[PDB]
RNA sequence: CCCCGCGGACGCUACGCCGCGACGAGUAGGAGGGCCGCUGCGGUGAGCCUUGAAGCCUAGGGCGCGGGCCCGGGUGGAGC
RNA sequence: CGGCGACGUCGGCUACCCACCCGACCCGUCUUGAAACACGGACCAAGGAGUCUAACACGUGCGCGAGUCGGGGGCUCGCAC
RNA sequence: GGGGACCGUCCCCCGACCGGCGACCGGCCGCCGCCGGGCGCAUUUCCACCGCGGCGGUGCGCCGCGACCGGCUCCGGGACG
RNA sequence: UUCAAGAGGGCGUGAAACCGUUAAGAGGUAAACGGGUGGGGUCCGCGCAGUCCGCCCGGAGGAUUCAACCCGGCGGCGGG
């Protein structure tokens, strides 16, 4: 089947299919610095309906 | 009761993507998180363009690409394409270029790299510019498309200029009678 | 004029009416007046901060 | 008879399909998760001498 | 990955129990038994599971080591714990917490352990 | 799929989802294109212009081998060849300029849409454009014909 | 004497009685199952007064005591002691009940075992 | 520079969970959802079953807005 | 905060029978209009009606991408699958 | 026609420097945690029982009563301008 | 006789329509139906002095041993 730096040799036209996400730690992507330093702070205050008096 | 109409209240739109594709879920998680807590638009954009249809995801070619490339003020940015990247045959020189796509060519990929390029998904964006900063967000033509051809007045209308659907192109398909002025009429 | 009943609201009707059934149109949501917050919000730019800046 | 009992798929198709099984098959959590009780194997691209 | 492995198995699995509006997965290290990214207990890289000894008495605490991912057979550490309630919960909980190994599950390890002991003492009458 | 279709939620409501007025008959305005020039014929005209009527002069025997002549671009043009001859022929001290000869990639004729590059070459092909051969001699290349 | 639920909140049921079929009083070859009335001039659909009521979603169950027991937990069906084990952590929520098919030598290990991990069994005395 | 306490609920099937606001007629017709239902195939449940399958009966216990479903008792006798 | 609690009583708005008050014309269908003095329907069981092929058009998903496609043929002990 | 040269990708090596030991792993150390065995044998620790014990959560088998608070609402008195 | 004739030669199971008998209830506006109650009946609830469990206090009892140290094993983290 080939590895991704060359074809395979023995399909003449094959070579592996490609990724469209190389990294798929999404844990990790989410807690690195760099996106963490572009982040919003988060709000997690419920605001409930108030009863109106 | 009240008066008010109903016909208009649900909008139509991709609120998600149509694909079960498991890798476009996950960049898709990646760019929810990141348009809901940065205040970028660029990542509302690209959300926005994840969830689209192959048809509203048109290919970039490479020439179409440079192009835009080459403008002024737009040096060391990266080209972002929420698509697919296509070698171009018809250029021959390929500058260096800085590029993020959903998925490229195996020609223009390696072409881009041979030219000294970089090429990045787009987690690869995200870790790079989280806020897309830096970046020219560029788009395949929409309309480029085999359909748009027949879309808009019908053939048969005065000032149309719609191809029409015919199984054969040929002097004996769809030439004679309202489409010359000596057999009846032309419009 | 068939289908409204109108007139002249006093000052007392302007009261009652911001106060008892007042309800703002806040993010095109329905909000009920209960804080000045919300008037000053929405409303601040124009100087009215307060339900009594609302009635005058 | 004649309901088109037989459907073609693309080359290319079946061989990233190929791939992603490969793929999947050294993966423990896809392997377990498809009940294959795979605990006591020493290694789960699982490779044995050619004598067998 | 975690993400792209549950990505695979979140509806489609053989530990997958969808019955009666309820969803239970039953992998051997999860913890609650639920269908959950969190609470997997196969996909991810560090894992605790809590289970009844051996014999009547007494808790398992296996936890997933570091190197051997794809080595499922060298994979798991397990270790038991037959001491009084209290002083097993406060074993649980230094495992989880001091080693930071994984501190979500703290106290769904520390309540299903508690469950365990709780099974393993005497029926009443 | 039968269990993807609207027949499997059209079960219980009674016409089908073809009315209760005009029903489901068996064909209401004819088989096929009836009536193109009669009660069809707003359909026809709107659509498909030019469908009734003959143009032209008709011809026996057409054997579309003769006719057969494809053609290529000069934007394509480079194509024809492998890279290692461009480039060779770009850094080429001398002015020895490579052959692309078209009939042998199986075209026939030469047009002239899109530019060429600043390199000469001798391109032979059974019939030119009156542009395709400009542009290539504004290069510094040749035209040559072959049969 | 019987394991009590997690809380134990007031059930409302907006309706008790089931929605019969429009006619299935007058005939046997109808069944009370419900179908929808389609017909041009039915009463019933057309929903004039004194008639039989139509199920629509307004008749809903409150989200919090949906698919909830009249003892306050939510059943769980299940076929051996394996499936038994996966409401250990959910004791005080979720009560198994042994499926219709499972023989009376292995319910009787299945009874034991909720026993021992402290989970309701809906039938417990069954096959005896 | 936390430490007489080494400790501190739940959560987040992200196709998940939560909040707020407005709204709810419907033939013909369109669309979505269906952990509604039937039969068969590939997987899977170390599934169920002569200590009793299917089917059927039932003033038995319930769940769901509903389509329907689960459980008890009987009959049945080999598969689901 | 009170009362009551095993062979008599306690709770179970569902489920069986019955009573009463209010409301309630027989469904399907064609029809501007059906409860119709319009038609079909005594009752029950089982069966019973948008299917498959081909060709188009647009939408959607997938792969590759200025290409793409082996579908016809051929090669692999000929054949449990 | 061969055989060469060159170019482009490759496959293994000899090697110096560069980023990191990583989600590719071992050895040493340092900290921490767990388990097993000793020692520790009592103002420590753990186990079960009792009190109509206190504080927390859920909640009373059934039938009921009261209180105050808040939301909505319909009324009634009194007084001021 | 048989496991079973509540398998007895058109005999596996044995639905509905329809019919006989038994039991309960009712009955001058043909029956039947929706909503709301009431009465009776059949069943259900291990109903019948009514829940558990966390900590603390007191009392009355047991037992290895609690902490800390020593040895060994195994893990987590960090290391120019
Ligand atoms: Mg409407
Ligand atoms: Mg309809
Ligand atoms: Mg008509
Ligand atoms: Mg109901
Ligand atoms: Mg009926
Ligand atoms: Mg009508
Ligand atoms: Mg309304
Ligand atoms: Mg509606
Ligand atoms: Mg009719
Ligand atoms: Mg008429
Ligand atoms: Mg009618
Ligand atoms: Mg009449
Ligand atoms: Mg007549
Ligand atoms: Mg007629
Ligand atoms: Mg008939
Ligand atoms: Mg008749
Ligand atoms: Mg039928
Ligand atoms: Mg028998
Ligand atoms: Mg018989
Ligand atoms: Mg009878």
């Amino acid at each position: 089947y080939g590895t991704w730096r060359k074809a395979a040799s023995l399909k003449s036209n094959y070579n592996l299919p490609m990724h469209k996400m190389i990294n798929t730690d999404l844990s990790r992507i989410l807690k690195s610095p760099e996106i963490q330093r572009a982040l919003r702070a988060p709000r997690k205050k419920i605001h409930r309906r108030v009863l109106k008096k | 009761g009240v008066d008010i109409r109903h016909n208009k209240d649900r909008k139509v739109r991709r609120k998600e993507p149509k694909s079960q594709d498991i890798y476009l879920r996950l960049l898709v998680k990646l760019y929810r998180f990141l348009a809901r807590r940065t205040n970028s638009t660029f990542n509302q954009v690209v959300l926005k363009r994840l969830f689209m249809s192959r048809t509203n995801r048109p290919p970039l070619s490479l020439s179409r690409m440079i192009r835009k490339m080459k403008l002024p003020g737009r040096e060391n940015k990266t080209a972002v394409v929420v698509g697919t990247i296509t070698d171009d045959v018809r250029v021959q020189e390929v500058p260096k270029l800085k590029v993020c796509a959903l998925r490229v060519t195996s020609r223009a990929r390696s072409r881009i790299l041979r030219a000294g390029g970089k090429i990045l998904t787009f987690d690869q964006l995200a870790l790079d510019s989280p806020k897309g900063c830096g970046t020219v967000l560029l788009s395949g033509p929409r309309k480029g498309r085999e359909v748009y051809r027949h879309f808009g007045k019908a053939p048969g209308t005065p000032h149309s200029h719609t191809k029409p659907y015919v199984r054969s192109k040929g002097r004996k398909f769809e030439r004679a009678r309202g489409r010359r002025a000596s057999r009846g009429y032309k419009n | 004029e068939p289908y409204i009943a109108w007139g002249y609201p006093n000052l007392k009707s302007v009261n009652e009416l911001i106060y008892k059934r007042g309800y703002g149109k806040i993010n095109k949501k329905r909000i009920a007046l209960t804080d000045n917050a919300l008037i000053a919000r929405s409303l601040g730019k124009y100087g009215i901060i307060c339900m009594e800046d609302l009635i005058h | 008879t004649w309901r088109r009992w037989h459907r073609r798929v693309n080359t290319t198709q079946k061989r990233y399909a190929i791939c992603s099984a490969l793929a999947a098959s050294a993966l423990p959590a896809l392997v377990m998760s498809k009940g294959h009780r795979i605990e006591e194997v020493p290694e789960l691209p699982l490779v044995v001498e050619d004598k067998v | 990955s975690a993400h792209l492995q549950w990505m695979v198995v979140r509806n489609c699995s053989s530990f997958l129990i969808k019955r009666n509006k309820q969803t239970y997965s039953t992998e051997p290290n999860n913890l609650k038994a639920r269908n959950s990214f969190r609470y997997n207990g196969l996909i991810h890289r560090k894992t605790v599971g809590v289970e009844p000894a051996a014999d009547g008495k007494g808790v398992v605490v296996v936890i997933k080591r570091r190197s051997g991912q794809r080595k499922p057979a060298t994979s798991y550490v397990r270790t038991t714990i037959n001491k009084n309630a209290r002083a097993t919960l406060s074993s649980i909980r230094h495992m989880i917490r001091k080693n930071k190994y994984r501190p979500d599950l703290r106290m769904a390890a520390i309540r299903r352990a508690s469950a365990i002991l709780r099974s393993q003492k005497p029926v009443m009458v | 799929p039968s269990r993807l279709r609207k027949t499997r939620k059209l079960r219980g409501h009674v016409s089908h989802g073809h009315g209760r007025i005009g029903k489901h008959r068996k064909h209401p305005g004819g088989r096929g294109n009836a009536g193109g020039l009669h009660h069809h014929r707003i359909n026809f005209d709107k659509y498909h212009p030019g469908y009734f009527g003959k143009v032209g002069m008709k011809h026996y025997h057409l054997k579309r081998n003769q006719s057969f002549c494809p053609t290529v671009n000069l934007d394509k043009l480079w194509t024809l060849v492998s890279e290692q001859t461009r480039v060779n022929a770009a850094k080429n001290k001398t002015g020895a300029a490579p052959i692309i000869d078209v009939v042998r990639s199986g075209y026939y004729k030469v047009l002239g849409k899109g530019k060429l590059p600043k390199q000469p070459v001798i391109v032979k092909a059974k019939f030119f454009s009156r542009r395709a051969e400009e542009k290539i001699k504004s290069v510094g290349g040749a035209c040559v014909l072959v049969a | 004497a019987a394991l009590r639920p997690l809380v134990k909140p007031k059930i409302v049921k907006k309706r008790t009685k089931k929605f019969i079929r429009h006619q299935s009083d007058r005939y046997v070859k109808i069944k009370r199952n419900w179908r929808k009335p389609r017909g041009i001039d039915n009463r019933v659909r057309r929903r004039f007064k004194g008639q039989i009521l139509m199920p629509n979603i307004g008749y809903g169950s409150n989200k919090k005591t949906k698919h909830m027991l009249p003892s306050g937990f939510r059943k769980f069906l299940v076929h051996n002691v394996k499936e038994l084990e996966v409401l250990l952590m959910c004791n005080k929520s979720y009560c198994a009940e042994i499926a219709h098919n499972v023989s009376s030598k292995n319910r009787k290990a299945i009874v034991e075992r909720a026993a021992q991990l402290a989970i309701r069994v809906t039938n417990p005395n069954a096959r005896l």
